[PDB]
């Protein structure tokens, strides 16, 4: 059965997790001040 | 291209060639394209007119009392009062915006949106 | 055959199965989306002409932003901008990934993928949903007190729609998570299908449905992170 | 008679009800949005950018039904529930 | 093994429709940004220096 | 001499089925023609997005809450098959 | 087999029919109804008050319908008529 | 097998039908009816009035047959004809 | 197992089709009769007269499609032909 | 089994099949063509009597339709082909 | 035990009966939306309805051709029958 | 007996009965809705004719093509009935 | 005593051909819809035809894409059908 859960999940959501904090921590950041500044 | 035709109560205001047609009637916003349909609306009490032609920047122009008329070579606009983007005063279509009586509010709001502000 | 919901590399750690084909993709799109944002980092140019890379980052930053300050001003939401970007890129290079030719012979006429897109997985679909619905619950809570939320969800925009409403708390993920799934759980058994025929036959079909499944990797990569912006901007009004 | 047989062949007929209303469904909610997108487009043309983000939401929407069904189909297919 | 000729295939005609019909326009469109953007600040240093 | 839950279960299989082809036909083609209102409100009426999308949502929460009661109801079918033995 | 599997299966088919017509129907109809009720706050905001009035009259003709069939297809599941 | 089994299961598919088509329209009906009493009260608020008089009659005509079909369906499932 | 049985199954699932059928003509197309009506009746308040004779032969076709299909189906189920 | 009960059985449903088909299109059909003549007759009441000549033509299309189906029907149940 | 041709009879005889219901269906409901088209005109355009026939002959012609050939495979599959051993 | 070639020609033939209808269902819709908006569109315009063939002609082939495609299957379904032993 | 493969390719049969059905149901409808909008629109305003064909075509793919679907997973159903014996 595919539909069912697994660790996996848990697994994912951590490495989501740590993406978004890079895109929050030094992409989001300078790209919303770049366009502030132009 | 279509034929523009801005025609006051008083005078023929504006005429020339034109490229696009933008502008917004009782149904909703419409734009006009060389052969448009013939067609019959009536402009919003505060619409705006912008016309895009050859070569050349839009020409914005806040409008009172509007009638649309598209036929299958000219488009011609009747206004009741109308006024070119350049000859608008910021604050004194401010003022008149938000006031009480409904023709002032709507002749300030069309001097608005002619600006570029809205 | 399909094989359809086998998982390689597989193993167990502290009493739960892992599935290591999709861990694995997940890690390669990690690492991809870190990559250009250290490239970006590297590049950014304020006051000269920017990159490629920087004119992506800036046109995806530029869109989620006009999109929540049409939902709910950023001064209310400031971080739903960036959740929504990686939420947007994440899914994207996912499902951009699967178009590079890593799909071999299985040594019995089964076609193999060495990458599969990680969103076939339940798992992957299932922890950006929950994580997403989790994420504007918290912040309704936040706007409306721990209290006075539960209370607005459940009436709705009309009180007396109260169990309807109560359905949608429950339809909003489930929806957010099985779409994209399917969307893409599809192309993992069409190109499956595409396989069992010959190559010299098998090529056309095969490019047509890549070249499709792009957009629709992007398509659905938009709708999610739209409708995450927007059931953000639900959760905290009022 | 081989009860699997008979479980497989409810499973399959299942299945095809699944996507076939899935189809349906989809493709009549796309040609209404697009539809519409068409009509808005054909009054004023430079609505189109404005008007392709309610479009995508619409498509969005229309198209988790279909799709929602289509995991299903592949569950009653693949990984038959109640399979002796 | 077969399947994999084929899907090579599949994907060199992809990538011949994408450098050949995508690419351009995309590429235009980042030329234009780039060309917008230095305009801007070519028309920041005229006025600075007015 | 078939087993009497082989035939219960195919004939919730196929009922399932039913639930979701009619849920999905109709979710689909009602959120298509809330949408269809949408786009048109937009089109005609751009600064309109915001107070639209609201009675749009409210008729979107009502035509999928009848699909995914269908979905509750298709899942008791296949999973807690009733007057299964 | 006994009688009561071919029973049981039957049932399970007519609700399978009962509540795909259901949602058909209440899918449908809400979303026309909702289409008319969008259109009218398109072109004239304050009529949302006003409009929500006969809209629910609407939902709940639909809805009604659509909850019946949920009844009847609770009595063909749950309490199968003719059951032996 | 016993006989009246195949006539339960044949009855109770029937009313299945009847009732799907029968949900299927009177949602629809009553959706697209709707639609028509929006359109009209959002172009005119004063009309309510008069609308809600062929809006009614309207409700009845379709809400009448889908009440048929219903009694009809209950004909088929309790006191099925035929049964034997 | 009786022959009579198949065919009083087969007569009831065909009377439930023919229900089902009659069922959403009736709904679609008095619903569509209404609408038009309803919004003919908001855009001229006095042409209520007018309308009605267009819309009772609209109504008048569809509900004979249906009666059409009502003696049908009681011809399906009271007096199967074929029986035997 | 005599061959005859399972013929007959599958002649009853697909004759169900044919007038249910027949109905939904007969009604919706004669339902949208009554929709554009009472519109028409609405905005031009003048052309209440010209305007009947089209609608006699699709009213006429749409029955012919509905008609050939029943004899088919009729064929299908009365005459079944294939019996023995 | 039962003759195949029995069996495979009631299968066609079934499929005929979807034959004509798919077909019914679409040409009945596309041949009153054009003649609702074709009424509209009429109303809005009184002199246009020598011009209008043609459209709407031509659309007619594409519906009921697809009737037909549904009426046709029905035919050959009753009367007829493929497989029918 | 129950020979099992009577059962797969009886399912291919209901199959062929459900996509033939199916076929036909979305061939006339399609058609006529197609035919409607030409219809309406020649009735605004005289002249529009001649430049409303195009795409009218252009959903007409994407529709008809979409039948035709169903025809050819059926066929394939009923004559050369895949998995028959 | 039947042969259970000839039950699931019965069964394969008559899934398939729901499939087919639905999917030229979907395809037929949303395509005959989005051309009517397509000719619309060129009856309103020619000079946008280019503009038009855009979203028509985006459309046409996002219902075509569908209908392929369907017909893959047919394909699937009939030729390698899942859980055979």
């Amino acid at each position: 059965n595919f539909l069912i859960p697994n660790g996996t999940f848990f697994a994912v959501l951590i490495i989501f997790l740590i993406v978004l904090g890079v895109i929050s921590k030094w992409v989001v950041p300078p790209i919303s001040k770049v366009l502030a500044e132009r | 291209d279509l034929n523009v035709e801005i025609v006051a109560v008083e005078r023929e205001l504006w005429s020339g060639p034109a490229t696009f047609v933008f502008t917004r009637t009782t149904a909703g916003e419409i734009g006009i394209l060389p052969r448009h349909i013939p067609l019959v609306a009536q402009l919003v009490d505060d619409a705006m007119v912008r016309v895009e032609r050859e070569g050349e920047d839009d020409l914005r122009i806040a409008v009172d009392g509007g009638f649309l008329s598209v036929t299958e070579e000219t488009v011609r606009i009747l206004v009741e009062n109308a006024q070119f983007e350049s000859e608008i005063d910021a604050d004194a279509a401010k003022e008149d915006a938000a006031s009480d009586d409904e023709r002032t509010a709507a002749w300030g709001r069309a001097r608005l949106r002619a600006l570029g502000q809205i | 055959a399909i094989h359809v919901g086998h998982h390689t590399l597989v193993f167990e750690l502290f009493g739960m199965t892992f599935n290591g084909d999709t861990i694995l993709a997940t890690a390669v799109t990690a690492v991809i989306v870190i990559a250009l944002a250290f490239y970006l980092r590297a590049k950014v140019t304020s006051t000269g002409v920017p990159s490629g890379v920087q004119l992506f980052w800036e046109a995806l930053t530029i869109q989620m932003r006009q999109q929540i300050e049409g939902s709910i001003g950023m001064k209310i939401a400031p971080f739903v901008l960036p959740l929504s970007v990686t939420i947007f890129v994440f899914i994207l290079i996912s499902n951009w990934l699967a178009v590079l030719p890593l799909q071999y012979g299985g040594a019995d006429g089964a076609a193999a993928e060495l990458y599969k897109a990680p969103a076939s997985d339940i798992n992957f679909v299932l922890a950006l949903a929950l994580f997403v619905f989790v994420c504007y619950h918290a912040a309704g809570i936040w706007r409306r007190g721990i209290v006075g939320h539960p209370i607005k969800v459940v009436k709705g925009h009309v009180a007396f729609l109260a169990p309807i409403n109560i359905v949608e708390e429950l339809a909003k993920p489930i929806s957010l998570a099985l779409r994209l799934f399917g969307n893409i759980f599809a192309g993992g058994i069409l190109v499956a299908l595409i396989a069992m025929f010959p190559w010299y036959i098998q090529w056309f079909p095969n490019a047509v449905w890549k070249t499709f499944d792009l957009f629709v990797g992007l398509i659905q990569a938009f709708i999610f992170s739209l409708l995450t912006i927007l059931y953000f901007s639900q959760s905290m009004e009022l | 008679l081989d009860p699997n047989a008979i479980i497989t062949a409810g499973a399959l007929i299942g299945g095809g009800l699944i996507m076939g209303g899935g189809a349906i469904g989809a493709g009549i909610g796309d040609g209404i949005a697009g539809n519409a997108l068409i009509s808005g487009i054909a009054r004023q043309p430079e609505a189109q950018g404005r008007l392709f983000t309610p479009f995508f939401i619409t498509v969005g929407l229309v198209e988790a039904a279909y799709f929602i069904n289509l995991a299903f189909m592949a569950l009653f297919v693949f990984a038959t529930p109640g399979l002796q | 093994m077969s399947i994999f000729i084929g899907q090579l295939i599949g994907f060199a005609v992809i990538a011949f429709i994408i450098v050949k019909w995508v690419v351009p326009p995309v590429r235009t469109l980042m030329r234009n940004q780039q060309e917008a953007v230095r305009a801007a600040l070519a028309e920041s240093a005229e006025a600075a220096k007015k």
